[PDB]
């Protein structure tokens, strides 16, 4: 059936500037079909443009759309900060479809993280297993690269990681990474290093600790 | 008279007048669409607050009387024609399209409304998915349609189905584009007609009833017929069928309660 | 104004059947349909079907085609959805949705959209019990200042975190949680404080699962 692209995946702009999001149809779609939702984090969606012009009920003036045939385009004149969430282009021309979606976030100044990391503690010794944890605060852009190793050694697979939303003050991601395992092989060793390569800072980063 | 009496039937449902004018797609006028509107309630202020671009146009009844008036059934014809023949939807009217497409009858009594659609029909490259028929026969008859293709031979040597000199396609196409004037661009009609028989009056409008009240000189409304008498318990013998009687004076006499279903007779009061 | 209301959360498990249910209120009933669409966590939204609420119409999408089905009650105004035979994969969020791309009586296709959505239900599908958390401390090196503390192994999703009631609100990061190969949910909650004040202020975190009934308290120390 018809397949709809939305481009960018992403979009990193101020609070006051134009936005502008495409929509591309696999075959020809019909104008009077196509419609654009916004969702907010933790929310419902809502219809805000239907029919490719048209303006939803209560929705404010700075939303318009545009386009036809293969290609649709939703623009924001100017940003605010209740503008920043997800948007979903539709189609009901053949079948009912929904496109990839494209969040719009806040772009600042880049900063740098915080690497931090953590021994197991006395309480999980007992039980089997172990867990270290390494940390990266405040930071800007989100893509961090991350990874773990046993003092010579890069290790995969046992190892998962949480990156919270953006922050509402400063608009700055923070970021754990979990490597769980068993005692066993954490007797094996007594140092671990957690290495993190940003585009704010001007060299990998390192930090190591030992047991003790 | 003392109390005012209105009884309309008991029906909740609203008629889906959404669905015909906010319809995405629309039909060909030689294949015009028809549905059918009933047991339904039928608020026509929503056609009055389009806005003035919306051509109004009805005969047999004025716009603002609508909503005091029960109907048997509404039939609705929608369809797509050019800018300027819109002309031709009217009663006693000739052309290209009131010969070919679509007749009205001179005792229509319905209601015909057009608007501009070139932000949706046309095509930049040509948009010819609309037809219409412009050789035929004889002209048609009222309300009657015609969807069939078949050869027209205007000389008088026959041809094996196939085209030629006289020998013709019946339908053309239109080729709407956005860069014509405003009388070669596209028109959405739809065209109401309101059949009133001697039936139930499925479709009432906005209106609540009151409760009945007998034995008494009132002011009285049953689905639509209103009047001033005194309402008596009648005794006559109506056939399932039959909603009111007729005196020798061609005026009511008898009548049939839409909610409940017994007969009373109106007298002067 | 338009509203609907959606039930509560599901915690169903592989092969069984789940009901939805959506009461509308504030406009006629019968001149719209309803739709079905769910998001499942961390992707984007998927058209599940629609219903007609005047003749009993419906129209599923073929991913779903021989496991939905779908009805109404216009006496109370409610529609329902059944879904059968409960994957892994089914586990998201639903919405119903008031519909204006298909009409009721003649079911064509209209000019618009789903105008008017539901709060959601969230369903969970997992062969798993419910435990409770278990805690332990991230504490701050010898050498400003980060500590936590770590809630893992519990089950359902529901886990509230607070460090000393509201007293140190800013600066609390709560990661998500993230879902173990044992089919059990892992948290992290970090706060900063002062460099001087790891030996002399107390750091408590109060995690609280509902649906095990757990409201501990952990203070994290130096050491
Ligand atoms: C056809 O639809 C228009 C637009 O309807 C709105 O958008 C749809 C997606 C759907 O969400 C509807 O529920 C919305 O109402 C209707 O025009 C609106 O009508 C309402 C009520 O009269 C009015 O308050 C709004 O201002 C109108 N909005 C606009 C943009 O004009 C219209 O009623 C429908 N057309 C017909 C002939 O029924």
């Amino acid at each position: 059936e018809i397949v709809l692209t939305q481009s960018p995946g992403t979009l990193s702009l101020s609070p006051g500037e134009r936005a502008t999001l495409s929509c591309r149809a696999s075959q020809t779609v019909s104008s009077t079909s196509l419609a654009w939702y916004q969702q907010k984090p933790g929310q419902a969606p809502r219809l805000l443009i239907y029919g490719a012009s048209s303006r939803a009920t209560g929705i404010p003036d700075r939303f318009s759309g545009s386009g036809s045939g293969t290609d649709f385009t939703l623009t924001i004149s100017r940003l605010e900060p209740e503008d920043f969430a997800v948007y979903y282009c539709q189609q009901h021309d053949t079948s009912l479809t929904f496109g990839g979606g494209t969040k719009v976030e806040i772009k600042r100044t880049v900063a740098a993280p915080s690497v931090f990391i953590f021994p197991p503690s006395d309480e999980q010794l007992k039980s089997g297993t172990a867990s270290v944890v390494c940390l990266l605060n405040n930071f800007y852009p989100r893509e961090a690269k991350v990874q773990w190793k046993v003092d010579n050694a890069l290790q995969s697979g046992n190892s998962q990681e949480s990156v919270t939303e953006q922050d509402s003050k400063d608009s700055t991601y923070s970021l754990s990474s979990t490597l769980t395992l068993s005692k066993a092989d954490y007797e094996k060793h007594k140092v671990y290093a957690c290495e993190v390569t940003h585009q704010g800072l001007s060299s990998p980063v390192t930090k190591s600790f030992n047991r003790g | 008279p003392t109390e005012s009496i209105v009884r309309f039937p008991n029906i909740t449902n609203l008629c889906p007048f959404d669905e015909v004018f906010n319809a995405t797609r629309f039909a060909s006028v030689y294949a015009w669409n028809r549905k059918r509107i009933s047991n339904c309630v039928a608020d026509y202020s929503v056609l009055y607050n389009l806005a003035p671009f919306f051509t109004f146009k009805c005969y047999g009844v004025s716009p603002t009387k609508l909503n005091d008036l029960c109907f048997t059934n509404v039939y609705a014809d929608s369809f797509v024609i050019r800018g300027d023949e819109v002309r031709q939807i009217a009663p006693g009217q000739t052309g290209n399209i009131a010969d070919y497409n679509y007749k009205l009858p001179d005792d229509f009594t319905g209601c015909v409304i057009a608007w501009n659609s070139n932000k949706l029909d046309s095509k930049v490259s040509g948009n010819y998915n609309y037809l219409y028929r412009l050789f035929r026969k004889s002209n048609l008859k009222p309300f009657e349609r015609d969807i069939s293709t078949e050869i027209y031979q205007a000389g008088n040597k026959p041809c094996n189905g196939v085209a030629g000199f006289n020998c013709y396609f019946p339908l053309r196409s239109y080729s709407f584009r956005p860069t014509y004037g405003v009388g070669h661009q596209p028109y959405r009609v739809v065209v109401l007609s309101f059949e009133l028989l001697h039936a139930p009056a499925t479709v009432c409008g906005p209106k609540k009833s009151t409760n009945l009240v007998k034995n008494k000189c009132v002011n009285f409304n049953f689905n639509g017929l209103k009047g001033t008498g005194v309402l008596t318990e009648s005794n006559k013998k109506f056939l399932p069928f039959q909603q009111f009687g007729r005196d020798i004076a061609d005026t009511t006499d008898a009548v049939r309660d839409p909610q409940t279903l017994e007969i009373l007779d109106i007298t002067p009061c | 104004q338009v509203q609907l209301v959606q039930s509560g959360a599901e915690v169903k498990k592989p092969g069984a059947s789940v009901k939805v249910s959506c009461k509308a209120s504030g406009y006629p009933f019968t001149s719209y349909g309803i739709s079905w669409v769910r998001q499942a966590p961390g992707q984007g939204l998927e058209w599940m079907g629609w219903i007609s609420t005047y003749n009993g119409n419906t129209n599923y999408a073929q991913k779903f085609q021989g496991r939905v089905t779908m009805t109404t009650d216009t006496s109370t105004t409610t529609g329902y959805m059944e879904l059968r035979r409960l994957r892994s994969d089914d586990t998201a969020v639903y919405y119903c949705a008031r519909d204006y791309t298909r009409g009721a009586w003649f079911g064509e296709s209209l000019i618009g959209g789903f105008d008017n959505w539901g709060q959601g239900t969230l369903v969970t599908v997992s062969s798993a019990s419910t435990k409770g958390p278990s805690v332990f401390p991230l504490a701050p090196s010898s050498k400003t200042a980060a500590l936590g503390c770590l809630v893992k192994d519990y089950f359902p999703e529901p886990v509230t975190v607070s460090w000393n009631s509201g007293a140190l609100t800013s600066g609390v990061h709560t990661f998500p949680a993230v879902l173990q190969s044992s089919g059990l949910y892992s948290l992290s909650s970090v706060v900063t404080v002062p460099s001087s004040s790891l030996g002399t202020q107390t750091y408590i975190c109060n995690v609280n699962h509902k649906p095990s009934n757990t409201k501990v308290d952990k203070k994290v120390e130096p050491k």
